[PDB]
């Protein structure tokens, strides 16, 4: 900084001064509150990233010449620096016939995922006859392993493997992120890797457990001490950048070891195809994500979400040092929390990333994006912005106070937290499965029994404080006064609206990101009462009853109220006759 | 010159589950540190489903030192090694729970604030700026019921200890750097003192300084009340419980099991929860499913109950006497949660 | 310039932008040189100050075709079989113009001629397939290269070229000297002149005539800010046609023909080998074969695609068990029900595929086809001229 050069044409010299620029980052919320399923812009202004006045530049992770990238973090991800500065070596050779890279497969079986890692090395014609060794460094906030080498691109040169030693990290270090997935009420593990900088065709990644040294590595034949050394995560994938769901076998393998966790050392092994050359700098990213709750999930200490998010912002113009990005988050509800789809659905690395919120995030816990910066005074000083992510209290209403037979009844739910996507209309549907406690209710067939109630239930409709359900299953054999069962008793009256599931009732969001859901159906003349709700399937009465003179109610369960706690709300109305 | 401030001036005394004691099974606390549900719901001996889950105090510590705000628009941390000390003192004797300021380390509780090597002691870890431009730093630390000076009062606890070190063990040596005296146990009593001291490495004069805040542990007796005396059958009643014992965390709204309350009448005697007589839980239709705070720091819990028609296939009469009973394990009388009990009552009528 | 000079990229709607491997047609229409039996002088036409060589056609109009050098090379590398996908034919050096075409092309970065190489020498015979990275073209082409060619007309990016004026009396072929003037099946016409252009920079086309010059300026940049999809309605009843319209400047590769694109859109095909992909001219605008299906998924980054070259579809969004949308044959595609078992019906979108291309467009992997509404419009649709969409709502939809 401060030094210059001098260029001269036409006997008029001009200085070329070198200087640094102060950066500014600021999240810009479109309206007063950042709610679920809304994209808001993130803007960075740093002239130090505008390295070309005639081109528009992107902050790509994979490019070593982009020195800084914005990052957002929640909970405790397991990044590649979790045990301090790693150690990396590249190698040429071939997989052994007993190697997990040649025998394993991703089929959720110990036979496929769990093995040991053996290889034969031929680096005798390599420079100085040693495996390529690297100088390692780690970004403060973006967590990117940058390895410096001597650039080789010759037709002779080629590498096949990469072995990383993750510093001091052991299974104790890993187990504080990765969950059991068998002894947790709701738990999912995810692995995020980016090795685009290597220009490989196929990649395979395995986690290594051992009581010895990750480096130097030893095959099973020399060291006959451990039953297994490798756990397979990805096998011969064609994507250099992916965000994958780990199988149960991986979580079963991590907790399966009989040895105490402190003695076992952990590390990464990789297999490549088509890496013909190495540049002076290459980047590697590898993380573990975890999502879920434990026990009831009612207490805050019992809910967890571990993830890191990187923003690859884009230059607005050619010579505008302004870089533009967006964030969006999905607030978890009782339905999507049970599905691994919602957690694997987010995009962790992008110009427009998304991240999961397990509860209300305000004050010190508000999501914040950090940007490490080189200032005009020459010292490295980060800049950051945060924005709160509140939860909303839901209301449910019924359009009229009194209904008559065959009147349209319209149900609306005003919960902003139920909007999970800003581009698409959000829809919730009724469950038809006689083997689950969430039958003829709006929710999910997947369910669990917890303190607050049933986890797969979001909305249902009742006559006289009893679930309005169709007489189907195994417990519908009661005939009542006569010898006709309640199901055929309804059919003789021409009624097809036997319950809420049979009207085709669905909750449909009015707009793409309105946060208001509407459904409708028509009141029937007759209905079949549920005798006992404590059995699955329900036990139905033997005689149909008129709906006239009975109250109608709708019940909504908010998984997240204004404080992030479970509460149930409702509305009522009266069915009349003339 | 820095300042340090604690979350609250007064704190509830924390408790534990039956899994903490090695004592033989019993239908009563029997001098253990547990908070059982009402007796009418207890099945033979006390088992995991018949007491409130483990009650661990969570406190928040804030240090207001602008000198650690190097970055005026960016995150910072209090990086000064072991600059914060958290200790529990009872008269002369003291116990130091841990340090903050340095990278987090597995360690043990210190007895008497006396131990030669500071590396042996638990470190809570580096604190974090509440906002990029705030200049204020916060720590969250969890205090269990076993953390304090050794005393004779707690010999009744056949305590199994949570191993702070890497090892798995239930001995006092695993959690404390010094073993307890024979016939004594480590515990918190009513009237104990919680202090935090901050060692500001640069004060207004440019030298070291020590600033401190203090708080007390205490137990109070509960007040149980309703919106009105007389209710029509099938109407909704608002039920309110004032137990300051239960505001363990200020930041969150705490949830407590509804089985704590007793319903006894001519119709039936029941706990109004999942442990009541068959079909009693559905007969009340609670909203929400159980007690809940009316804000982050109120110590006031509310529940909405529907007056039943028929509790146990027996229908209620007009003017019937109804008694609501709550057993406050940990009254003003008790020294620890367990020990003595006090019963608080409410009477309500059908019209 | 709208008096005598016409350039394809001149569109007010898209603000004169051009992007990707697309070819640009320059046409001169003037009454001074419109005769075809007299040897009038070639009109003087330049792009960024470099000469564009113009061939006369039977309509008395002068034609020339150009493209960016690196984009032609990168796109040509995808065309693994000849005259299919984005084939520019064979890449020759600037010096090769005299020996191959019969006239000088020295103020160009390179030329693309529609032949095939029989004798794949290192020097004297050009490059068939192009470079995935691009760069300078150095391989030359000679007269003996043309005669040895075993398949003429291998260019697939220009398919609708007017006939070169014939050799009568003083007049040569195309009035400038083409060695073989059979259009779209011969070795010389059409041909693309390659120019090195500046991304985010202007491109200027000029015509110099007596009494003043006509100019047209174009921008060479990514065009995802002009791309969008529109549906015909908001709410769809049970056996409706789903009429989807795509407008994208990038998708109009051919300036003279109707461009056809085919997509693998099934986002829930989870087979490890499967990927969402894009294919070029798997069909015609009249629903014929029109060539093989060649992968473009890993090359779209290098062809200036910014999130705007990919179509994906989810038939059952809420996973209710009843699929809302299915696919059907129409007049601009050849779709076949590969699972013809009685156990399935026409509501199974995963039971349709393309018969000739089953590796990547087989059973599952819902193939979707779009066709250009006009030779040089940039507006695509799933409807055909009988109003039969590819996408239809299922009969049992909820």
């Amino acid at each position: 900084r401060g030094t210059s050069a001098s260029l001269d044409y036409n006997e008029t010299p001009q200085t070329i001064l070198v200087g640094f620029s102060f950066a500014s980052i600021d999240i810009q919320p479109v309206t007063d509150e950042w709610t679920s399923g809304q994209e808001i812009p993130v803007v960075i202004v740093d002239a130090d990233q505008n390295k070309n006045s005639r081109a528009d530049e992107d902050l790509d992770l994979n490019n070593p010449d982009v020195t800084l990238i914005p990052a957002l973090r929640t909970g405790d991800p397991f990044t590649i620096d979790e045990g301090g500065t790693p150690s990396l070596i590249f190698t040429n050779g071939t997989n052994g016939d007993d190697s997990i890279f040649d025998t394993g497969a991703i089929n959720n079986t110990s036979a496929g995922q769990v093995g040991n890692f053996t290889l034969n090395i031929n680096v005798t014609r390599f420079s100085s006859a040693t495996n390529i060794t690297s100088t390692e460094s780690i970004d403060t906030f973006s967590k990117r392993l940058i390895s410096a080498q001597t650039a080789n691109s010759s037709a002779n040169f080629d590498v096949d493997f990469a072995i990383i030693d993750l510093g001091s990290a052991t299974l104790e270090t890993l187990k504080e992120t990765v969950v059991d997935e068998d002894n947790t009420a709701v738990g999912f593990n995810f692995f995020n890797y980016d090795v685009r900088s290597l220009g490989a065709d196929t990649v395979s990644i395995a986690l290594l457990n051992t009581t010895g040294n990750i480096l130097p590595w030893v095959n099973n034949d020399t060291r006959n001490v451990d039953k297994n050394n490798a756990i397979l995560l990805v096998s011969n994938s064609t994507n250099s950048q992916a965000y994958v769901d780990l199988t149960n076998a991986v979580s079963d393998a991590v907790y399966g070891s009989t040895n105490t966790d402190s003695n076992v050392n952990i590390g990464f092994a990789m297999y490549f195809t088509g890496v013909g050359d190495l540049a002076a700098k290459e980047v590697i990213v590898m993380d573990f994500f975890s999502f879920g709750f434990t026990d009831d999930g009612v207490q805050s200490s019992e809910r967890f979400a571990n993830q890191i998010i990187r923003i690859e912002a884009e230059e607005t113009g050619d010579n505008t040092s302004t870089f533009e990005g967006s964030l969006e988050y999905v607030m978890v509800n009782q339905i999507n929390i049970q599905d691994a789809g919602t957690f694997s659905g987010i995009t962790p690395i992008a110009d427009d990333p998304s991240f999961i919120v397990i509860e209300d995030l305000t004050d010190e816990d508000a999501p914040r994006v950090n940007y490490n910066d080189l200032g005009a005074d020459g010292v490295t000083t980060p800049v950051s912005d945060q924005e709160e992510a509140p939860s909303h209290s839901g209301v449910v209403s019924l359009n009229a106070d009194s209904y008559k037979i065959a009147d349209t009844v319209v149900i609306t739910v005003e919960d902003l937290d139920l909007n999970v996507d800003s581009d698409l209309i959000d829809i919730f549907t009724v469950v038809s499965d006689n083997s689950k406690a969430t039958d003829d209710a709006v929710g999910s067939a997947t369910t669990q029994s917890l303190s607050f109630g049933e986890l797969g239930r979001l909305l249902d409709v009742t006559f006289d404080d009893v679930i309005w359900s169709t007489p189907d299953g195994a417990n519908n054999t009661a005939t009542g006064n006569d010898s006709d069962t309640c199901s055929t008793e309804l059919s003789n009256a021409g009624i097809t609206d036997t319950g809420l599931g049979a009207t085709g009732f669905t909750l449909v969001e009015t707009g793409a990101a309105t946060g208001v859901f509407v459904g409708d159906f028509q009141i029937p003349s007759f209905w079949c009462r549920v005798s006992d709700t404590t059995t699955t399937p329900y036990t139905y009465a033997g005689d149909e009853e008129t709906t006239t003179g009975l109250d109608i109610e709708v019940n909504y369960v908010d998984f997240r109220d204004a404080s992030g706690e479970i509460v149930e709300v409702g509305d009522s109305a009266g069915v009349r006759a003339n | 010159t820095g300042s340090v401030s604690l979350d609250r001036t007064v704190y509830p005394v924390p408790f534990g589950t039956i899994a903490d004691s090695s004592k033989a099974a019993n239908a009563a606390p029997n001098g253990r540190s547990v908070f059982p549900i009402h007796a009418t719901g207890i099945t033979s001996t006390i088992d995991s489903t018949e007491e409130l889950p483990t009650g661990d105090l969570t406190i928040h510590v804030r240090i207001n030192d602008p000198d650690f705000d190097e970055n005026p628009a960016g995150e910072d941390a209090m990086d000064q090694d072991n600059a914060l000390k958290i200790s529990v003192i009872r008269g002369s004797d003291s116990v130091v729970l841990g340090y903050a300021g340095a990278s987090e380390r597995t360690g043990k509780i210190d007895v008497g604030g006396n131990n030669g090597t500071i590396s042996n002691i638990r470190s809570f870890g580096e604190m974090d700026e509440i906002a990029p431009d705030a200049g204020i730093f916060e720590l969250d630390v969890n205090i269990k019921f076993t953390d304090g000076p050794a005393s004779a009062q707690c010999n009744s606890h056949d305590t199994l200890y949570t191993a702070l070190d890497g090892t798995t063990g239930k001995a006092d040596t695993n959690r404390f750097d010094d073993g307890a005296a024979s016939g004594q146990e480590y515990c918190i009593l009513q009237g104990d003192i919680l202090q935090v001291e901050y060692t500001d490495p640069a004060d207004a004069s440019g030298d070291a300084n020590t600033v401190t805040d203090s708080a007390t542990f205490d137990l109070r007796n509960g007040v149980l009340q309703s919106d009105k005396s007389v209710y029509i059958i099938g109407s909704d009643m608002i039920l309110t419980l004032i137990e300051p014992d239960f505001d363990l965390d200020n930041d969150s709204a705490e949830t407590y099991d509804l089985d704590l309350i007793e319903w006894d009448s001519d119709a039936a005697t029941t706990t109004m929860g999942n442990k009541g007589v068959t079909g009693a839980a559905a007969a009340f239709d609670p909203e929400p499913t159980d007690f809940r705070e009316t804000g982050d720091s109120t110590g006031i819990f509310q529940i909405v109950i529907e007056i039943p028609e028929s509790l146990s296939n027996d229908k209620l009469e007009r003017g019937e006497e109804i008694i609501l009973e709550y057993t406050d394990w940990g009254p003003s009388g008790s020294d620890y949660v367990g020990d003595e009990d006090e019963d608080v009552n409410l009477t309500i009528y059908t019209s | 310039a709208n008096a005598n000079l016409f350039v394809s990229a001149e569109n007010s709607q898209f603000d004169n932008y051009m992007s990707g491997p697309q070819v640009i047609e320059v046409v001169v229409i003037d009454s001074d040189i419109n005769d075809t039996d007299e040897a009038k002088g070639e009109p003087d036409v330049t792009v960024n100050g470099k000469v564009l060589r113009m061939v006369q056609a039977v309509d008395g109009n002068w034609y020339g075709y150009f493209a960016d050098r690196d984009q032609a090379q990168i796109a040509d590398s995808t065309a693994t079989t000849a005259d299919s996908g984005l084939d520019f034919g064979v890449f020759c050096a600037s010096s090769s113009g005299t020996a191959a075409l019969g006239f000088s092309t020295t103020e160009t970065d390179g030329i693309a001629i529609p032949i095939t190489i029989a004798n794949a020498t290192a020097t004297g015979n050009g490059t068939q397939t192009g470079s995935s990275s691009g760069g300078a073209i150095t391989t030359t082409c000679a007269a003996n290269t043309l005669d040895a060619s075993t398949a003429n007309g291998t260019i697939n990016v220009v398919r609708e070229a007017k006939d070169p004026v014939a050799a009568s009396g003083s007049v040569s072929v195309g009035q400038i000297g083409l060695k073989n003037g059979t259009a779209n099946s011969g070795p010389n016409w059409p041909f693309i002149q390659l120019y090195e252009l500046n991304p985010t920079g202007n491109v200027v086309v000029q015509y110099n005539k007596g009494g003043g010059v006509q100019s047209t300026t174009l921008t060479f940049d990514t065009v995802d800010q002009f791309a969008e999809l529109s549906l015909d309605r908001t709410v769809f009843p049970r056996v409706s046609q789903v009429h989807a319209t795509i407008t994208d400047l990038w998708l109009n590769i051919d300036p003279t023909d109707e461009d056809s694109w085919t997509f693998a859109t099934n986002t829930k095909n989870t087979t490890s080998s499967f990927n969402v992909d894009t294919f070029y001219q798997v069909f015609d605008e009249n629903g014929a074969s029109g060539g093989s299906a060649l992968t473009l998924r890993t090359t779209l980054s290098s062809l200036m695609c910014e999130d705007n070259c990919v179509l994906t579809l989810d038939v059952d969004a809420q996973s209710s068990g009843t699929p809302v949308v299915t696919i059907q044959d129409n007049g601009d595609s050849i779709l076949t029900q590969l699972n013809a078992s009685s156990n399935t019906n026409a509501n199974n979108a995963s039971a349709f595929g393309i018969s000739t291309e089953t590796a990547k467009l087989g059973t599952g992997s819902i193939p979707v086809t779009i066709t250009e509404q006009g030779p040089n419009s940039g507006v695509f649709g799933t409807y055909d001229e009988s109003d039969k969409s590819v996408l239809k709502i299922t009969d049992n939809a909820k």
